[PDB]
């Protein structure tokens, strides 16, 4: 019957790993780059959109960078489609504690669920795994300023810096040399362009090839404000810290 | 046991020169027995106002699913709502509930943003839509509203003068209705301010 | 009050503009002249919600037809759609439509009843004026109307559901729908119901009411 | 060997190879016999032992007081099928007042051995079935097979072994058949019968199982001190 | 009231033209005789949804017969409508006179009544509330009649009914099912009324 | 090469099993062939009974899916009757729904958008046939509309399917050539079936007795096919010519 | 019997590689050209009707689709995969929108909804994933005038201009040169043209050539008046007579 | 399951509820606690149809302790009466409502703040400075409004409530048996022994 | 290859092998035939006598459909019960909504369906029988042969398992000899003789004759088994042809 035809794709190897994870993995590290900083006074996302062409609408385009609520973002690696299916599960999950208990839903409820639906997908089902990394940058009123990633496997981690897709050794080993923990959102912008700028595989960092977003308190007392950067933003942002 | 006279309560919307007013009572009660002089009816998602009349458990729900719904709207479409658009929602979300309905009666209120045209419109509790060039009215005390608009209302009335006329149409309707009362609220709502008042009235 | 009235190139729907919830008048100039599709109108009776839900739904459903058949909608297909949904009801969407349209096989006139029956006629009428409008149509209708003739017979018969009826009033909405042509919706048009000039100006001294508190609402991100 | 995965697939010649390979589960399970004359119809069945310390794997069923089977192959699949025919007796019962014609009890298990050989995930019986009767037109045997074909016989036998009984039921056909209002005579025809099946080990008290139906005798079972009478 | 009558040739079904809600005559030129098929009719009495709803049903089951298998009988037609009227009974209110013509069988004619039934006779009649009459003049009737005969027999049967009802009135409209084809036929209340 | 055996891409992306039913079509070895008059469609299509002990009256591949609507099948007669009976259901449906007759090229679209579930989803098979649906249209008029396992579909001037479907294809294209219109300008349906089987004989270059041939023909308001002595009156008309 | 294919048909090889994605995007590769440009007042679509048969009646296949009235779709690769999905498409239109906030979706969030049908046709059990990458230009008020192209794997992208198929290489580089943000609608239809004659071999005119543009509302297509708001369609498909005019000032 | 009273003071809120539990003519308990801790800073009395008080009660409890072991956090009490009053919303339109009616008293450590909510069986929250269910409130309400001071200290509270119990005892034609009084401030929830 | 491993698969021919298969599993059963008559139909098969253990008359394998149906079938003879159980419902279903008994055309296609329905999945295995079957309708006899693909057609005389060939040569000559018509009673005697001239390709075992016919004229258009004095005498007739 049709059992010949069955990859089963939620099964181990010998050596006790999920191949469908690990093949996943291999995907996402070909995947443009998105780094994470968060900063005592904010977090910074940026990410590097694939082998731009010239005729692409840059203005009018989001790639990497989604807003899940008015306090929570992420940064995609991986395959789009996916993406966006989980992130509207993200932002439906969101408005359901918000409608449930008036409050806005903490990082790590938002993070442990959206991880929980990828988890299932390795365990039953019999589909393939969602090709999907995510950076969340995020703020609550427990915890503050919040990054967190998480991948296939439905494993998520929180990190003061951290990259996922291609180049993440090189790019990890650069934030863990310069980041320090009294760090300002200004600097923090400043090293996650540098980053980017040293482990892209084009030939020049410019501003049409950049997704770029900050979580800060800018607004007047103690309230967060999302910028998700404009294409002649990011090329003040690239001029002003001398990359171009 | 009539649902929609159960919590008791008011509201009234009108449109001037450039501007719309919608304001509401403050009262909340278990048929004889006031409960809350606290209760406000009249909700906001982004620039558009939306009031609600009726059973209170179902404003409360309402209000907690426009909420919802808005912000999953301004999330994908990536701008806020506009008051022509979020009518046809309420329309919708009310005659979804068409053999189970929520006991409500609400009121949207707002200025569309890139015309600048004063909207506002009226439903019953499973959703037909009553759009009107003057006024609209709801709740335990519509009667009285509807004769206190029909005399007092003009068109073009400028906002301190619109004010003044909404206030009076509620405070004498809500003085004749035992349910309605403990307090009012009205919005004067301009294309880029909107103004909160307070209004004093008798407490019984 | 709503009529159907067929002529010899077409068929004319009008209806009154008066919604009301028991002895109020909650609207004074409602659209009862519902587009189904652009040359297939639709005049509703009964549940203000029901007549326009199930006149936007099967609208809806029609558009996705003509689509998929790559041909303008008949008007047998909006009554077909239209009767077995109500039927499915069993009455409790009220809904009573008179469905007139323009189409390649001609020009229709149809009555749809709550519970799903359907009649074809050259004259009808629906709703709580029905039987004022009757009396006009039963009185002047004839064979071979012209355009001209059957708009008049239609809008005297929505004035008699007016003047006599107290569930009718206000405005008079017609809908044109001749073979070959654009339909075109005459909204408002007779207006004989203009409220008269008011006596007084009850426009108030600035400061007349009292207020507690005021505040500036901040509805900016 | 390609063909042999499941019973949904045909072989090159037009052979299901899973119902073949149930098949031979019958072959392996232990010798039962089957036999009738015109008044009465009896079962007798060889018991197998796992050692000397186990009992004796009962190998007749009883489905009502006019039918019942003798067992060989898969046991849970006897208990599967002689439930299944429990219930189609208790049916026939209950809404017509009337006992279940054997035939009909053959066609019905035929038809439920039938669907588990042409649907994916299922598989066939793996056990072979002897049942005895007497009903409206007198005593009846049938031998029900997991491909779903089932016979109506004078005698036969299956299991290890089954063709030396099934060869003297051949001969003594003439004999045992005209055995008509004599219960012990056809039971001593049919322990002779399964006799011919033996190889080293004998008939005693705890391995012998006898069952007999007939025009006034209720499917009644014989184990034990009541068999050795017949040895 | 609505009456169908086997003849020599095949069979005629008539009716009245009168639908009322209450009092009020909803509509006064209703066309009571249906198509379920090209030389099978129906009379339609109690729920006019109800028997729309059924008519609509039957013909689609006709349609769909008549693809596979060819032309269906006028017995099967009747046991499509009694399927329908049977088994929905609790939630239906519909009085059905079912009449068709083959080359066969010529004229039959079946009645299902609110029971949900089926009864084969030489003609059938029904008036008030789908109340069906057994004896009708049954030494006005006899087999083998003429057209014209069949004609003058429904139109004088008809006009006794309206002229006693006032559920029935309006035009008469009769439907001939033979060999040569479909036939309308309408008689005007001028006509039927001197009778 | 499991790609080979379910409806998934190939490497060339390719879906071979598409590929394949589109070979099970030539399996009966007929050829059939459609074209359009003013007030008709005429749908002629090859009768081969070589068994002497088969009923030839049973054997068809022409079938009547309505009333307007013909429907003339390439390939196995499995495959053929399952179509025919769903175009049948599909047709009667869209009546009882939408309150007129199903269009010949609504229907050859719905037939169209089921063959195409068939290449997307695993578990179906697509069916090894090409479905010729002809009618008179009261909208289009005399309308041809062919379905192929791919679940492609498309309008047709005339069309031919089978074995020697070129020789056909390319013998109509070079009457419309000379014709200069996108029809067979002739009154009565009688001398289109005269047309349509002359222009067979002339392409296949094989004659044909009356039990050789199967005809359908779509006027307004019906579809019907010719009998054995219908076809006879027809070929003598080609002969005395 | 029951559909027991309920798991996935597309996998992540070793690689990393989704392929039956990548095999989709070859069968989009062997499809005929199609084009889409931008310009300040108006989008254009265009490909090349490749027929089948002489005898066949190319303007019964329609390669270039209506889905709401100021959005239409063009495609290239397997044409029923594409039928099915302007199918789904219009409906999708209706349901998860339209009935829900009585206007027609903006061109972003139906390219979304079409974008998530062909997602789960990479991951639900028992599918292929669709063999047609899809061109979508349209309108809205907010938003103004866009083209989107979606690939099999559920990805889209906006494009100022860009082509997909058979000669999509050449004919992206033909656009780069010719392309500026200045461009009238008129100037973008000549481009589209020039573009696309290049891919084409055979009969280049206004019957081998399909091209529809979103652009003015058009009130005479609209098939009534009195609604003043209501102004008609931004779509509209260029006729065969339409498309010779400007193939002569060629 | 009668009298529920809450008072909102300065730094605390006070829950009064009443002991006595009457099936038919008989009162079978004198001692009944009509309150369960949701959290360490968050208690709710309840009142209405036997058995479903309890049931709901337990099943609120269960829930507010789950989302405190898996976050290691406690849900504010604005949170807890949002999250009360949707299961009581969706109660009202169930094949079988819970009638029960509830008050929270609650103090929010964040904003070092006693909060009080009212939500009724159809899922009607309002937050008060003093609350009652049922006929309490008729009596006690009058008595508030003329007393209540919103700067008065937990001595200053509990002698209103022995005032509206004074009242309560006096004017209402039940025995309820006195009541249970509970504290809830910022060292969590203590009973108050001997009232 | 592997494209016969699977049932519904195209191989690059355009063949599904697992119908193919199935085939060898009909050609490898017993001879079973129809004739159509005059005003009926006549079906005839090959029981193979195994052992003298074997009851006669009393393993049945004709079965009945409706009152005015017969079905023979040749292969796996539980997939034919399978079939004939099928066909029972479909013909209860028809009768009970349309009332007149199902046409056997009508009868014919609700088996064509089913049989076909089992060639469009891997997750079924196709039948492994040949069925004859036909009867007396409205419109006359009818007689058919279906074959595990799906595939019928209406037949003069049917013949089909492993004495198929012999038995369509014998077919073809009344059908040749008897232009006008062959009756009932003779087309009974006919059937005899064509299963023992049959069993020539099967003559290890002896065998058991067993006919049944429907005719209007001679069991009323009703369905009845040959037994008693007419059986005897169309084995009389059969036994004098081979000497
Ligand atoms: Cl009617
Ligand atoms: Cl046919
Ligand atoms: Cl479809
Ligand atoms: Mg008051
Ligand atoms: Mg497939
Ligand atoms: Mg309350």
């Amino acid at each position: 019957g049709s059992r010949r035809y069955d990859s089963r794709t939620t099964i181990f190897s010998p050596e006790g790993r999920l191949y469908q994870v690990e093949y996943a993995l291999e995907s996402i590290s070909h995947a443009g780059t998105a780094i994470g900083i968060m900063a005592s006074d904010g977090i910074v996302l940026a990410a590097e959109r694939k082998v731009t062409s010239t005729l692409l609408e840059q203005d009018t385009s989001t790639e990497k960078l989604y807003k899940l609520n008015d306090k929570i973002a992420v940064a995609v690696a991986g395959l789009t489609a996916d993406a966006e299916i989980l992130i509207n599960t993200a932002r439906i999950h969101a408005q359901n504690y918000l409608k449930t208990y008036n409050e806005d839903i903490p990082v790590e409820i938002l993070v442990r669920r959206l991880s929980d639906i990828k988890q299932g997908y390795t365990q039953h089902g019999g589909l393939r795994p969602f090709g999907v990394s995510f950076i969340y940058a995020g703020y609550d009123d427990r915890y503050g300023y919040q990054l967190y990633t998480s991948n296939p496997s439905g494993n998520y981690t929180g990190w003061k810096a951290i990259s996922v897709g291609a180049n993440t050794s090189a790019a990890q080993t650069l934030l863990q040399m310069d980041y320090k923990d009294d760090m300002k959102v200004d600097d923090a912008i400043e090293l996650a362009l540098k980053t980017l700028s040293k482990t892209t595989d084009s030939s020049a960092l410019t501003y049409d090839r950049l997704e770029f977003a900050t979580i800060r308190k800018g607004a007047n007392d103690g309230e967060v404000y999302q910028k998700i950067f404009k294409p002649q933003e990011i090329k003040d942002i690239l001029v002003k810290t001398g990359i171009t | 046991s009539d649902p929609s006279s159960i919590n008791g309560g008011i509201v009234v919307a009108m449109t001037g020169k450039d501007c719309v007013a919608i304001a509401c009572d403050l009262r909340l009660g278990s048929q004889s027995l006031g409960v809350s002089n606290k209760f406000e009816k009249i909700f906001h998602y982004g620039h558009v106002f939306l009031g609600i009349t009726g059973l209170a458990t179902d404003v409360t729900t309402l209000n907690e699913m426009f909420r919802y719904k808005t912000n999953l709207y301004k999330l994908k479409e990536e701008r806020a709502i506009e008051p022509e658009t979020f009518t046809q929602l309420v329309s919708s979300s009310l005659y979804e509930r068409r053999f189970g309905p929520y006991f409500v009666g609400p009121v949207v209120a707002g200025i569309n943003s890139k015309s600048g045209k004063p909207f506002i419109a009226g439903f019953d509790l499973i959703g037909c839509i009553d759009e009107a060039k003057d006024f609209i009215v709801s709740g335990t005390a519509s009667d009285q509203l509807f004769g206190m608009c029909e005399s007092l209302y003009e068109p073009n009335l400028e906002p301190e003068d619109l004010f003044e006329t909404i206030s009076q149409a509620l405070l004498n309707a809500a003085d004749r209705d035992a349910l309605s009362g403990w307090g009012a609220v009205v919005y004067i709502i301009k294309k880029d301010e909107v103004v909160k008042r307070y209004l004093k009235m008798r407490q019984d | 009050t709503i009529v159907g009235v067929k002529f010899n190139n077409g068929v004319v729907i009008a209806a009154d503009t008066r919604s009301t919830q028991g002895p109020i008048v909650a609207d004074k100039n409602c659209a009862k002249l519902h587009r189904i599709s652009p040359k297939i109108w639709c005049a509703g009776a009964g549940t203000a919600a029901d007549t326009e839900a199930v006149t936007q739904l099967i609208g809806s459903n029609i558009e996705l037809h003509s689509l998929y058949t790559s041909r303008e909608p008949r008007v047998v297909s909006a009554l077909q759609m239209l009767k077995q949904h109500l039927f499915k009801y069993q009455g409790h969407i009220g809904a009573y439509l008179i469905v007139a349209g323009v189409d390649p096989t001609g020009s229709h006139l149809f009555s749809i009843h709550a519970h799903g029956s359907t009649d074809v006629g050259y004259y009808l009428s629906l709703g709580s004026g029905s039987l004022a409008a009757m009396a006009v149509l039963e009185s002047h209708w004839k064979q071979d109307l012209t355009k001209e003739e059957a708009i008049k017979l239609a809008s005297d018969a929505i004035q008699a559901g007016i003047w006599n009826d107290l569930g009718s009033g206000s405005n008079v909405d017609v809908c044109v729908m001749e073979i070959g042509k654009d339909a075109e919706y005459l909204r408002n048009y007779l207006t004989p119901n203009v409220r008269e000039e008011k006596q007084k100006s009850y426009k108030f001294p600035r400061g007349t009411t009292a207020v507690l508190k005021e505040s500036i609402v901040n509805i900016c991100d | 060997n390609n063909y042999d995965g499941d019973t949904v697939t045909f072989s090159p010649t037009g052979r299901l190879f899973q119902v073949e390979y149930a098949l031979e589960a019958i072959k392996q399970g232990s010798v039962t016999v089957g036999l009738r004359s015109n008044t009465h119809a009896v079962l007798v069945a060889l018991k197998r032992n796992a050692d000397e310390l186990s009992s004796y794997q009962k190998k007749i069923i009883k489905c009502d007081e006019h039918m019942g089977l003798s067992l060989a192959g898969l046991a849970p699949d006897a208990r599967v099928l002689s439930n299944y025919l429990r219930q189609q007796c208790n049916y026939s019962s209950l809404v017509f007042n009337r006992k279940l014609a054997v035939e009909r009890a053959g066609h019905l298990l035929c038809d439920k051995a039938q669907k588990n050989t042409q649907s994916y995930g299922g598989r066939p019986y793996g056990v072979g079935l002897l049942i005895i009767g007497y009903d409206k037109s007198g005593a009846h045997l049938l031998e029900f097979q997991p491909s779903g074909n089932v016979t109506e016989l004078y005698g036969t036998a299956i299991g290890a072994r089954s063709q030396g009984a099934k060869t003297y039921l051949e001969r003594t056909l003439d004999t045992f058949i005209k055995i008509d209002g004599n219960p012990d005579e056809l039971i001593k025809a049919g322990v002779e019968a399964i006799s011919q099946s033996l190889r080293d080990e004998s008939l005693t008290v705890d391995n012998l199982s006898i069952a007999i139906v007939g025009k006034d005798t209720p499917f009644t079972i014989y184990d034990g001190e009541a068999v050795a009478k017949y040895i | 009231s609505i009456m169908a009558v086997t003849f020599k040739d095949g069979v005629i079904l008539g009716a009245d033209s009168r639908t009322t809600t209450g009092a009020y005559i909803a509509n006064r030129v209703t066309d009571k005789l249906t198509r379920v098929h090209d030389k099978i009719w129906c009379c339609r009495s109690g729920s006019a949804a109800d028997t729309q709803a059924i008519a609509d049903i039957v013909q689609y089951h006709l349609e769909l017969y008549t693809s596979q298998y060819g032309t269906p009988s006028t017995e099967t037609a009747a046991s499509v409508f009694k399927e329908l009227c049977y088994e929905n009974k609790d939630n239906l209110t519909a009085g059905i006179i079912v009449a068709g013509y083959d080359d066969k069988n010529k004229g039959e004619v079946y009645t299902i009544p609110l029971g949900g039934s089926v009864h084969k006779l030489p003609y059938a009649i029904a008036v008030s509330g789908s109340t069906f009459i057994y004896g009708y003049c049954d030494k006005n009737f006899r087999e083998n009649m003429s057209k014209e005969e069949t004609v003058d027999f429904i139109k004088h049967s008809l006009s006794q009914a309206i002229k006693w009802d006032g559920s029935s009135g309006g035009v008469i409209r009769m439907v001939v099912l033979t060999a040569a084809g479909v036939e309308r036929l309408i008689f005007y209340p001028d006509e039927y009324e001197q009778l | 090469g499991y790609d080979r055996h379910i409806t998934i891409f190939s490497p060339e992306g390719r879906l071979y099993q598409v590929e394949y039913a589109f070979k099970a079509t030539n399996q009966t070895n007929i050829n059939s062939l459609a074209v359009r008059g003013k007030d008709c469609t005429v749908v002629i299509s090859q009768k081969k009974v070589p068994d002497k002990l088969l009923d030839p009256t049973t054997v068809s591949y022409i079938f009547c899916i309505s009333r307007t609507i013909g429907m003339v099948v390439n390939g196995p007669i499995p495959d053929a009757r399952n179509a025919a009976l769903r175009a049948k259901a599909e047709a009667a449906e869209f009546r009882y729904k939408y309150g007129y007759d199903m269009p010949c090229d609504v229907l050859a679209k719905r037939m169209a958008n089921l063959s195409q579930i068939y290449t997307q989803r695993a578990y179906m098979r697509p069916l090894g046939v090409i479905l010729t649906f002809v009618s008179v249209d009261e909208e289009l008029g005399p309308s041809i509309y062919k379905t192929d396992p791919a679940g492609y579909y498309v309008g047709y001037k005339a069309t031919a399917t089978g074995p020697k479907q070129q020789e056909i294809t390319t013998n109509l294209e070079n009457h419309f050539k000379k014709s200069k219109i996108d029809h067979i300008n002739e009154e009565s349906w009688e001398k289109v079936v005269e047309f349509a089987i002359t222009h067979m004989i002339d392409a296949l270059g094989t004659e044909f007795s009356k039990n050789d041939l199967e005809v359908g023909v779509a006027t307004k308001d019906k579809f019907f096919t010719l009998s054995a002595e219908n076809i006879e009156e027809r070929l003598v008309a080609i002969a005395e010519q | 019997m029951t559909d027991r294919y309920s798991f996935s048909l597309t996998t992540f090889s070793p690689s990393g590689k989704l392929g039956q994605i990548d095999y989709a995007l070859t069968a989009v590769k062997q499809g005929v050209t199609s084009l889409g440009i931008k310009a300040t007042n108006g989008v254009v679509i265009a490909t090349e009707k490749k027929s089948s048969s002489p005898l066949a009646m190319s303007e019964t296949l329609s390669k270039v689709s209506l889905l709401t009235p100021d959005i239409g779709a063009v495609y290239s690769g397997m044409g029923p995969d594409y039928r099915v999905l302007v199918d789904k498409s219009r409906k999708v239109a209706h349901t998860s929108y339209k009935r829900i906030y009585g206007e027609y979706p903006p061109t972003k969030l139906l390219v979304s909804e079409v974008a998530k049908i062909m997602q789960e046709a990479t991951q639900s059990g028992g599918v292929r994933p669709f063999g047609v990458s899809l061109l979508i230009a349209g309108h809205d008020e907010f938003n103004g005038f866009s083209l989107y192209q979606v690939d099999p794997s559920g990805s889209y992208f906006p494009w100022k201009a860009t082509a997909i198929g058979k000669g999509s290489v050449a004919a992206k580089t033909f656009l780069e040169k010719r392309w500026n943000d200045e461009l009238e609608l008129e100037d973008a239809i000549h481009i589209a043209l020039l573009t696309l004659k290049e891919s084409v071999e055979g009969e280049f005119n206004g019957d081998t050539i399909e091209l529809a543009i979103i652009g003015d509302e058009n009130p005479d297509l609209l098939g009534y008046t009195g609604i003043p708001t209501d102004k008609g369609p931004r779509f509209r498909k260029l006729t065969s007579q339409e498309i010779n005019d400007r193939l002569e000032a060629l | 399951m009668d009298i529920i009273l809450g008072i909102r003071v300065q730094d605390s809120v006070i829950l009064a509820s009443s002991k006595a539990v009457t099936r038919g003519i008989s009162v079978l308990k004198d001692s009944d606690d009509k309150t369960r801790q949701l959290s360490p800073h968050t208690l709710m009395s309840f009142a209405g149809e036997a058995g479903d008080t309890v049931q709901f009660a337990e099943y609120i409890q269960a829930n507010i302790q789950l989302y405190s072991i898996r976050e290691d956090y406690e849900l504010s009490p604005q949170a807890v009466s949002s999250f009360v009053r949707q299961e009581l919303a969706k109660s009202i339109r169930s094949r079988r409502p819970y009638q029960v009616n509830v008050l929270i008293g609650g103090y929010d450590k964040k904003k070092n703040k006693p909060e009080l909510y009212q939500i009724d069986y159809l899922g009607t929250k309002v937050e008060l400075p003093y609350g009652a269910h049922g006929y309490s409130g008729f009596y006690t309400f009058s008595l508030l409004d003329h007393h209540y001071r919103p700067d008065m200290t937990t001595e200053e509270g509990l002698d209103l409530l022995k005032l509206c119990v004074q009242e309560l005892e006096k004017r209402m034609p039940m025995d309820f048996k006195g009541v249970i009084v509970k504290i809830v401030d910022k060292d969590g929830i203590r009973q108050v022994d001997d009232f | 290859t592997g494209y016969d491993l699977s049932n519904s698969v195209f191989s690059p021919d355009g063949r599904n092998f697992q119908v193919e298969y199935a085939v060898k599993a009909v050609e490898n059963g017993t001879t079973s035939i129809g004739i159509k008559c005059n005003d009926g139909v006549v079906f005839a098969v090959e029981k193979l006598i195994t052992s003298k253990l074997l009851v006669p008359q009393k393993n049945v394998k004709i079965q009945v459909v409706d009152r005015h149906i017969g079905c023979v079938y040749s292969g796996l003879i539980p997939d034919g019960r399978h079939l004939v159980n099928r066909g029972r419902e479909e013909a209860a279903s028809f009768k009970k909504l349309y009332k007149t008994p199902i046409p056997i055309p009508a009868f014919a296609d609700r088996l064509g369906q089913y049989v076909q329905a089992h060639t469009l999945y891997n997750s079924v295995r196709p039948f492994g029988v040949s069925t004859i079957f036909g009867g007396v309708d409205k419109n006359g006899a009818h007689l058919y042969m279906l074959e595990p693909s799906g595939s019928y057609w209406g037949y003069k005389g049917a013949a089909t398992g492993k004495g198929r060939q012999s038995a369509k040569a014998e077919l073809e000559k009344l059908v040749d000899h008897h232009p006008e018509g062959l009756s009932a009673r003779e087309a009974v005697k006919q059937a005899a003789k064509i299963i023992y001239l049959a069993h020539e390709d099967n003559k290890e075992k002896d065998f058991e004759l067993e006919i049944s016919w429907c005719s209007l004229s001679e069991t009323n258009g009703l369905h009845k088994f040959v037994k008693g004095d007419l059986l005897q005498e169309a084995i009389d007739f059969a036994q004098k042809e081979i000497n």
